[PDB]
């Protein structure tokens, strides 16, 4: 129905460094 | 030794036809899902091995960048964290370890920064999030779908039905024995010769084609008996592409178009850089038909006659060069003062075909004069060579081999399965040739 | 035998959940393209064999005929000539031999009128280009879209982990030895057991999959010993509503904490939505809960794994906000449950509203609808079933001749349910309504 | 007084046409953005005047719902927290106090719970975040769409050219006095008569159309003088629908389709009920042409044929009904059993016009047998009616109106600007006339 | 770009009948 | 660009009751 | 009329490189601008015929050829007449004010078209050539200009009161009213005196009647006004004309927040002076995600008078660091220089805290923008002026703006989304002066 | 449903010169 894949999302994604690891909110096409 | 875009690259203004001008090329159709200013990780050329790598798995370091630019399928990168463009680089997007944020987390992999700038923050951790909130990067299954669009329809050992390059009044079977980006080499039977020729192209046919059609067809023995009187290698109709269905003709292929005798204009399948007049000689069914380039030597044998099918894209109505300024190849016995065609109707006692027999849509397809791409030789189509866009008319273009003369030039529709974008080759796997290099 | 569902589709007003409605099921990305009142070339049931047919090819001789109307993949055919619809039939979309119009002469194949009207004229073109023209039809790759949307991801002779049915608290290696419908059939590797699920089943795993969350897993000594091959069941053949990147590299999480209460489908019955307990919380979102209904036992074999995105697991309050009757935890009444007595009692917290993201789509399912449900506890089986009641986007499916002790709660987006006609369309078998005996 | 659709609504298996299927209805691009099982904020019925409302703005209090039917406009919708569906209730989707969740707490109204259930909790909040969480509801926008689509494309003391319905072979100057939902009431300049007309209908035309196309045309004689300048009130060309551009013709309009003496069949203008064979009397400009019901007594005056576009979907070749199992009306002087088109054609000696003349595509339009909707009587274009699609032949309905006989069924195609969907009335203070007694 | 694939199409077909040959113009989504 | 409308969006909305105030989050096609 | 800046010299060299329309969300236009391509025909004005067309009296006089668009520069197009061998009859035009139609817009019309004097000697009759050159060529859809001519109205009107930041007191909005409208760019007449300024109509500084006293914003206005707002009109400038990136739906009732406090610090472009991104100082938390903010650079001032609102989702305020983060030379606070400064030593000299990276959202569309594109750009410090202006930089979502001939102490920081940006071409479009680079 | 409005469409338009006139096919999007 309407509830269907969009033309872009956000997305949670993580970045480990020697120091630690953390998360990032980015975004992608679909 | 193959050629490396990378000094073109390097100049400002260096002009690429993007990836999504050609319909038949891996990824056009997920192009959209890349752009200047979206954040990647990449290849951190600039470190040492301070990161324990567990074997088996990629040696490769990673740091994130932002696109700058996109030529064809190349990337100018910039590292994040750099105040200078001193080390931005080019890269192939898709043969290069290059993904999406956060890949390199998943795999337990940190991100280290280049030692140029190394020292700019002990815990990178904000300054990454300040750079990287709510940018664009890529999708996850991207190279997934690029990986998709690299398969060809075909697979080795497939039979079919191409022209020959030794008579191409025929066409001869033959089996495909190597596939390089789609391109697929065929090899001729009842003897050891064979050519390269894109999965797309026009002057490839299904088992049975021939027969069906009416077009001269040499083969062995057993194909021969078959064909008068399907086998798991076949190649069969789905396989190839047509712009037209088989539905649009009736049942036993009858056409009421185009007529033997008439006179109209088409690309020299000989000489790829000539559009000459030509003469319909044999109307086949379902729409193909025999033509002549009128500025070959007299040949009563037929042996260089042509097969164009009635909607390609590379045959034209009478004055198709005059009206768009190029210049036609005369006919034999002719100049280019003293051709016209209505000069050369009277002395032939010709009619052209008319215009309503020709049909064309002028797709904006984005090619502009001065693109760079790269290009199939078809007169040796071993070789794809670095190319630029000569001239635009509607949806035809003329393609001039960078560093050689107009001699080799060659008329190709836009949508030619023969043209690719810069970089193509890189990531396929095929050689490409460059300009050769002057001697004086 | 297999159940028939025609005299159900031969009522006025049967309602059926259309394809769309199954995002799993072949063909329900391109079921748009179908639609009621469009024309098909269709198998001529009532003709002599005047066609000449070649060898290799169909012996089938077709006629045209109009869709009237679509229940699942169920289609009701009205041959084009006829003066009634007597001869008004239903058939597999999928499996029938349909095509679009056009298809037959491409082939050289005539058309030809079924026995019964084929003296209505002389020469048919008239007829049929009045009936067919500006009319629509199949797009020539229909067919060639739903045949891709039937095959499986996996193939037989792949190895995977799956929950052991005799032990819920561990997973157990398996091996894929049949197919039907994207359905497998998982054998143990110590046994002649097993158990079917279709592939998008939450409860089966790659290759590497125990070892990596922290579940318990039964297998092979020097299977244990590599994750501690090219029959690999790997990590891109399964289905999850998460990605790996929203987790930590270690998959260290801090949502749900041992000791939470929640609400859960029991594992062990379908029928049951109970109380529950966090257990163990494992990596990368997998926890092993607790049914609170069951009998006390401290060996923890009875835990179950649900990751925490599951549609199947809920807040405290879920079944009370719904009006559904909560399978009462061990010791206590149903009709007089409270969760604010039960916390005190137990002197143990909820989990919090904000670890739980339920969307609701628009997935279509109306009470009333008429579908085909895998029976979970013995999943060999799929029924004849109807959505009981739609809970925002859990559905309590029943099964048609049976009480509604045996009805089932399952997600709007669960891979055991079917369109009317999928058993048809995949060669398996489809339990009917039991007969009632008095 | 006005048909309530109520009785019918509450009966198990009914079926109404959905909005969608009728492209000239309020509310049809929109209408997806609805659906079974959504929520919304809705009058509370059942409950006392315990809210303080503020002066100017709405008195009514507001509780939350769920749509579990959708019905041409009707709506079924039940109020969170009951048990049984009891207390369900059909409303007018475009009339009733309805909007998205959030509406009411942002006008700084709290919502009331009905009396019935308003001992189930003291604070609310629990109950409603556990229903209502990542539930569908309304886009805040939808309700300015809705009407914004109620808007007619005319404005009162427009005028404009349209049909005669006493001489139906000319136009007649006419001026718009009435409008009920895009339906307008045109008065002729000469008199006190007139008639209804969707704003769509093929039968009203802008200024100077008559005299651009050939067409005959009644009007005083200042008017016809400036058709051979642009007043105010003229209604001009961009008011009107065409399926066609003028691009598609020559600038003269001169055709070579449709040629004089040509067969076909036809929609009877004075006859809904009716597809007859029809002769081409007269090819105009621009596709349009005159053309006559061959069952009409005979009549050499000219006076009742009528202008059909050559586009128009109420025209089809000779044979339309035969292929289609319609029972057509014969010719003056033939009778429905012997009748055949090779007979006439052989009597009269004329030529159908060919297939290719005529280009019907068949829309998936949506439209069932069986369906309700509303529907004007084209015979008695102030009355919209209970109406039933009794067949579908292509994208053609045969229309049924509930109660009468099947005389009074009218051909109608399924993009008529004359059909709409259940509660179209309502949406629009139209009379619905129900069965008859 | 602009010129792509479109949601519907024309498509010319053809019938045969042991009475002879003729072609008819249909449409179809995708 | 990609960056445009969606088929449909979540939506941050309030409920006032007698009692108090508090949000929910929705969603609704655009 | 006056000498306005034409672009003509720009566009005649290689490689000019322009932001498409499509860059500007509110520029007209924006939406349908996909329906045109290099490589389409269109039927436009022959400058090289003689009088010879019979015209109708009241049409149009023009009489048409037509041509090939080869090049598009914001609204310009470069026009080539069909029949010429050489490009050197080539001309540029503005595409939504020359008298430009689809091909066949004149025969639905009666006129013919006229080949060009330098080439009607090619052909008798042009019919062939034209078929050929045209034949499955695109062209304009006949609702083009239609729809370009609906995205040129403001959605306001003359005589709509509003209120807007005082000017002369930015910490108060003022009662104004519309008195002219230019490309939907407003002049608003303060009332109480005789002052007023332009600003465009989704400009984040005009709210509607009842705004200030519904927020909790300073409000000057006329005695009625103010009396009218205490408790709680047909020219009213009512919310659904103004442009939010939020609904009220997304706060309480009462519009209370709990996310920024008095006292915190961050960075924010410097609404006095739009080259500077300063540390910025909480001064007082207002309803409905509005706050005032003091630009930490300025002189002492314990009035409050030069407080600013900004909104909580403005993409003009930042997080502390967003400077340095981004290579930005941050405009030090009072007392401070560019070199001794330091978030982390100027939180402990004011024992002040930074506001939390979670409190702002930034999301950074593919806007298209480039480093190098030239385009029309608003002067904010004087709003009458539109200018001839250049992309200096791409940060994200914020663009720094130079204005072509002037010193880099007169960019400006502006959003992507900013409503003072516009396609080059926009102020022949609309009717404004454009203002070249200076002497 | 699934005919609705699409992305482009051909279109017959027509020329008229001090010669004659005729009609041309062309396509636009829409």
């Amino acid at each position: 129905g309407a509830m269907a894949s969009r033309r872009w999302e956000q997305k949670l994604v993580h970045i480990k460094t020697m120091e630690g690891e953390f998360s990032v909110t980015m975004w992608a096409s679909g | 030794h193959s050629y490396d875009w990378l000094p073109r690259l390097s100049k400002e203004n260096f002009n690429a036809a993007p990836v999504t001008c050609f319909p038949h090329a891996p990824g056009c159709e997920v192009w959209d899902n890349l752009g200047v200013g979206m954040k990647v990780e990449v290849e951190n050329t600039d470190c040492d091995s301070i990161e324990v790598i567990q074997p088996g798995q990629t040696p490769t370091s990673f740091w994130v960048a932002t696109i700058l630019e996109i030529k064809g399928y190349k990337a100018l990168m910039s590292y994040e964290g750099f105040d200078t463009d001193s080390h931005d680089f080019w890269v192939n997007l898709c043969n290069a370890e290059v993904h999406s944020v956060g890949w390199c987390a998943t795999r337990g992999k940190p991100l280290i920064p280049p030692r140029t700038i190394e020292h700019k923050y002990k815990d990178w951790k904000d300054f990454l999030v300040g750079r990287l909130s709510g940018a664009r990067t890529l999708p996850s299954n991207f190279y997934n779908k690029i990986n998709d669009s690299l398969q060809s329809r075909f697979r080795l050992g497939l039979n079919l039905e191409c022209v020959d390059k030794d008579r191409i009044s025929q066409v001869r079977l033959a089996t495909v024995t190597k596939i390089v980006g789609k391109r697929l080499f065929l090899r001729y039977f009842d003897s050891d010769d064979g050519f390269w020729c894109h999965e797309d192209s026009p002057i490839i046919h299904p088992v049975g084609w021939a027969t069906t059609v009416g077009h001269n067809l040499a083969a062995p023995q057993d194909y021969l008996e078959r064909m008068l009187a399907v086998h798991e290698d076949d190649a069969t109709i789905e396989l190839f592409k047509m712009n037209f269905t088989f539905d649009e003709y009736y049942s036993d292929g009858k056409t009421n178009s185009f007529v033997e005798g008439m006179k109209l204009e088409a690309v020299d399948p000989l000489n790829l850089s000539s559009i000459c007049p030509a003469t319909v000689m044999a109307v086949l069914k379902f729409g193909y038909m025999m033509i002549r380039i009128d500025s070959y030597q007299p040949d009563a044998s037929g042996s260089d006659w042509f097969c164009y099918h009635e909607k390609s894209p590379c045959i034209f109505p009478a004055g198709f060069c005059s009206v768009n300024n190029i210049s036609v190849t005369p006919p034999n016995g002719y100049d280019s003062r003293t051709f016209t065609w209505e000069g050369y109707l009277r002395d032939t006692g010709a009619v052209a075909a008319g215009q309503h027999l020709f049909h064309r849509i002028i797709p904006d397809h984005g090619f502009e004069v001065g693109m760079s791409l790269e290009c199939a030789d078809l007169m040796d189509p071993r070789l794809v060579c670095v190319a630029t866009v000569a001239r635009v008319v509607g949806r035809l273009l003329k393609v001039h081999f960078d560093g050689w003369t107009d001699e080799y030039d060659q008329w190709l529709d836009c949508e030619s399965a023969d043209i690719y974008p810069v970089g193509w080759c890189v990531l396929v796997n095929h050689k490409l040739e460059g300009p050769p290099r002057v001697a004086h």
